[PDB]
């Protein structure tokens, strides 16, 4: 996949989304931008450009299932990869997860090469 | 239920 490819993270708690921002850093990503919570989100969204989301699933005002059936339903945006993040895999969390399109899911803390290896999951089944 | 968690998981390639 690109090392430009534009992310948005999102997670009501800043330290997550520096935490985030930093591990996608780690593996090249530089192009990284952040929201913080399902509204800012697609406030920052309008402004194009953006090739990849990152959510957290808890959330004010528009958690992350939310956010990601906006995107999937959306005109312009149904096809971007979005992967969630949780606090803990639940069978009914995961499915509807997989429901509403999450184009992977990872549980919370994660390393570097977890996230390397979802990221890389979904660039493959993308074709990217 | 945590392998059906595990198979969940692989069965959704995520
Ligand atoms: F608030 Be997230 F679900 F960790
Ligand atoms: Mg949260």
């Amino acid at each position: 996949a690109d090392k430009e490819l534009k992310f948005l993270v999102v997670d009501d708690f800043s330290t997550m989304r520096r935490i985030v921002r930093n591990l996608l850093k780690e593996l090249g990503f530089n192009n990284v931008e952040e929201a913080e919570d399902g509204v800012d989100a697609l406030n920052k969204l309008q402004a194009g450009g953006f090739g990849f989301i990152i959510s957290d699933w808890n959330m004010p005002n528009m958690d992350g299932l939310e956010l990601l059936k906006t995107i999937r339903a959306d005109s312009a945006m149904s096809a971007l990869p979005v992967l969630m993040v949780t606090a803990e895999a639940k069978k009914e969390n995961i499915i509807a997860a997989a429901q509403a399109g999450a184009s992977g899911y990872v549980v919370k803390p994660f390393t570097a090469a977890t996230l390397e290896e979802k990221l890389n999951k979904i660039f493959e089944k993308l074709g990217m | 239920s945590q392998d059906q968690v595990d198979d969940l998981l692989d069965s959704l390639g995520f």
